[PDB]
DNA sequence: GAAGAGAGTGAGGACGAACGCGCCCCCACCCCCTTTTATAGCCCCCCTTC
DNA sequence: GAAGGGGGGCTATAAAAGGGGGTGGGGGCGCGTTCGTCCTCACTCTCTTC
C-alpha cells in the first residue's frame, strides 16, 4: 500500500521483515513480516469412542507390522466414515478392521482379509460387510487387487529365494494373461503360482505350507494347481533356472 | 410360590374378573378355583380371609363376600374432580396422571372435559401432577409483566438498603 | 508362523455353534411364567433382574413387563435398587 | 500489699460431606435370526484307497 | 495311518415379516481420597482472692 503507488504488490524482505515497493523503495510496515515463524529455514462419548478405535487401529496394525503412513491413513477413513455415521449400528471395531483393509488397499499393499482377521476379533466375514458400506459411506473405490500384490509377502515369509518369487509373478501375471484360471480368486491364483514356481527350486514348500501364509486351504491351491499345471513350460519365465525340470513337476 | 405365590395370583384374577364388568362378590373358595390354587395351605385359607382380603385397600367385604373396590377407584368426570376438590379442601396434595389413568378408564375425557379445572405440574420425568384449581382468587396478567418482574433482582439486596428505599422514596 | 490369516477365529466360531445351537428364549405364556415366578420366590425375599432372567428363561422386555404387571422394585441404598417379587 | 482457675488466643490433630471415579444398571437403537432362489468359488467334514 | 475325493456347508443378492439379542449413551449410585469442620492442647493476663 505505497501512497504513491496505489495497489503495488509489496515486496516481502527477509533482512528486517519488512514489506517494501516493488518499485518505489518505500518500506510499509516497519519490522511487521515476523520472517522466522513465516518461513521454514470430561471427555466427550464421539472423541472417547474415536480414541478407542485408534488405539485399536494402532494395536491391529502392529500385529502385522504396517507403517505408521497406512495407521494414519486408517485414521482418516475412520473420522470419516465415523462422522458420515453410515455405520453407528456395527461396532467400532468392525469398522476400524474395515477400515484398515481398505487404508492397505489405497496405499497399494492390500492384506487378504483372513490376514486383517487374523490381527481382529471381529471374522472375515464382518470385515466384508462393514467394506462395501464404508465405501457407498465415503463414495470411493479400491483397485482391483492382482495375484502380484501378495506375491512379495507370501515369498518373503516363506524364505523363498528372490528369483523364485520373480518366477512366481511371471507365472501368476502370465495365467491371468493367458485366462488359464477365469474366476479364481487372485490369492489362490498366486498360491499356486508360488507352489509352482517353489517345486522348480531348491526351495520347495509344501502345499500345506503355503496355505498357511496364504490364508488358502491346500484343496483350492490343488484345484489352481491343476489348471495351470498343463501350460507350466509356458509360464515359467525363458531366464529361469529349472532345478527340477518342468516335465517333473509333480501331477496332482 | 408357598404363602406368597397364592395370594398374587388371587389379586390378579380378581382384578381381571372386575375388569369383565362383574361386580358381585366372590367367596374365597370360588375365587381358589379359577385360580388353580384348589390345594392352598389351610393356614393360608385363614389368613388370607383375616388379613390379605380386609387390610388391602381393593377388596371389599360384602355380605361377608369379598368384592373389587371400584368406587374408591376413580370411575367418572364428577368423581375425578371431587377428589381433586378434597385434596385441595383437606391440603392432601396432587395426584400423578398415571394413578388417575389406571383407576379412571379414557381418563383423556374427564380430564378434558374438565379442562382448565385440573392444574397440571409436569415432573422432570414427564409425569404430570394434577391439583385442583381453586378458582377463589385468580390473577393472571401478561408475560412481560413477570419478565419485568424477573428483572427486578431483590436476591441480591440487604435488608438495610431494601428498609432504607422506603424513606428514600417517602413512603 | 503368528497371526496366520483365518476366516473366523476358533473361539468365535465355537462360541457362535454354542449361541446357534441353543437359540434365543422363547416367550412362554403369561401363566406358566408367574408360575415360575412365583415358585422361585420362596427360596430367596428379592431377586436381581438379570438373575431372575437366567431362573425364568424368557425374554428380558417381557419378563419385564410381566414383572411389572406385579412386581415392583424397591430403592436399597447399600447396592442399588431392586426387583422385589411381592408385589404389595 | 502478694497469688489460684478460667478464657482468649495461638496453634495442632481426627472425622464427615463433597468431589470425583468409576461399577452397575436402564433405556433407545440397530442387527440378527428365518425362508426362498439361481449362480460361482472357496472351505470343512466324512468316506475311501493305498 | 497318510492322502485324495465326494459330499456337504459358507458367502453374497433382493425383499418382507416379528421379535430376541447385542451394543452405545445416559443416569442414579456405592466406594476410595480430600478439605473443611470439629475437636484438643501449650502459653499467658484477669478478676478475684487472700
Ligand atoms: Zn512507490
Amino acid at each position: 500500500t505505497c501512497p504513491n503507488h496505489p495497489d503495488a504488490i509489496l515486496v516481502e524482505d527477509y533482512r528486517a521483515g519488512d514489506m517494501i515497493c516493488p518499485e518505489c523503495g518505500l518500506v510499509v510496515g516497519d519490522r511487521v513480516i515476523d520472517v522466522g515463524s513465516e518461513w521454514r529455514t470430561t471427555m466427550s462419548s464421539s472423541d472417547r469412542a474415536m480414541m478407542n478405535a485408534f488405539k485399536e487401529i494402532t494395536t491391529m496394525a502392529d500385529r502385522i507390522n504396517l507403517p505408521r503412513n497406512i495407521v494414519d491413513r486408517t485414521n482418516n477413513l475412520f473420522k470419516q466414515v465415523y462422522e458420515q455415521k453410515s455405520l453407528k449400528g456395527r461396532a467400532n471395531d468392525a469398522i476400524a478392521s474395515a477400515c484398515l483393509y481398505i487404508a492397505c488397499r489405497q496405499e497399494g499393499v492390500p492384506r487378504t482379509f483372513k490376514e486383517i482377521c487374523a490381527v481382529s476379533r471381529i471374522s472375515k466375514k464382518e470385515i466384508g460387510r462393514c467394506f462395501k458400506l464404508i465405501l457407498k459411506a465415503l463414495e470411493t473405490s479400491v483397485d482391483l487387487i492382482t495375484t502380484g500384490d501378495f506375491m512379495s509377502r507370501f515369498c518373503s515369509n516363506l524364505c523363498l529365494p528372490k528369483q523364485v518369487q520373480m518366477a512366481a509373478t511371471h507365472i501368476a501375471r502370465k495365467a491371468v494373461e493367458l485366462d488359464l484360471v477365469p474366476g479364481r480368486s487372485p490369492i489362490s491364483v498366486a498360491a499356486a503360482a508360488i507352489y509352482m514356481a517353489s517345486q522348480a527350486s531348491a526351495e520347495k514348500r509344501t502345499q500345506k505350507e503355503i496355505g498357511d501364509i496364504a490364508g488358502v486351504a491346500d484343496v483350492t491351491i490343488r484345484q489352481s494347481y491343476r489348471l495351470i499345471y498343463p501350460r507350466a513350460p509356458d509360464l515359467f519365465p525363458t531366464d529361469f533356472k529349472f532345478d527340477t525340470p518342468v516335465d517333473k513337476l509333480p501331477q496332482l | 410360590g408357598y404363602k406368597f405365590g397364592v395370594l398374587a395370583k388371587i389379586v390378579n384374577y380378581m382384578k381381571t374378573r372386575h375388569q369383565r364388568g362383574d361386580t358381585h362378590p366372590l367367596t374365597l373358595d370360588e375365587i381358589l378355583d379359577e385360580t388353580q390354587h384348589l390345594d392352598i395351605g389351610l393356614k393360608q385359607k385363614q389368613w388370607l380371609m383375616t388379613e390379605a382380603l380386609v387390610n388391602n385397600p381393593k377388596i371389599e367385604v360384602i355380605d361377608g363376600k369379598y368384592a373389587f373396590k371400584p368406587k374408591y377407584n376413580v370411575r367418572d368426570k364428577k368423581a375425578l374432580l371431587r377428589l381433586l376438590d378434597q385434596h385441595d379442601q383437606r391440603g392432601l396434595g396432587g395426584i400423578l396422571l398415571e394413578d388417575i389413568e389406571e383407576a379412571l378408564p379414557n381418563s383423556q375425557k374427564a380430564v378434558k372435559a374438565l379442562g382448565d379445572q385440573i392444574l397440571f405440574v409436569n415432573r422432570p420425568d414427564k409425569k404430570k401432577i394434577l391439583f385442583f384449581n381453586d378458582k377463589s382468587c385468580q390473577f393472571s396478567v401478561d408475560e412481560e409483566f413477570q419478565k419485568l418482574w424477573r428483572s427486578v433482582t431483590v436476591d441480591s439486596m440487604d435488608e438495610e438498603k431494601i428498609e432504607e428505599y422506603l424513606k428514600r422514596q417517602g413512603i | 508362523t503368528n497371526y496366520k490369516p483365518v476366516a473366523n477365529h476358533q473361539y468365535n466360531i465355537e462360541y457362535e455353534r454354542k449361541k446357534k445351537e441353543d437359540g434365543k428364549r422363547a416367550r412362554a405364556d403369561k401363566q406358566h411364567v408367574l408360575d415360575m415366578l412365583f415358585s422361585a420366590f420362596e427360596k430367596h425375599q428379592y431377586y436381581n433382574l438379570k438373575d431372575l432372567v437366567d431362573i425364568t428363561k424368557q425374554p428380558v422386555v417381557y419378563l419385564k413387563e410381566i414383572l411389572k404387571e406385579i412386581g415392583v422394585q424397591n430403592v436399597k441404598g447399600i447396592h442399588k435398587n431392586t426387583w422385589e417379587l411381592k408385589p404389595e
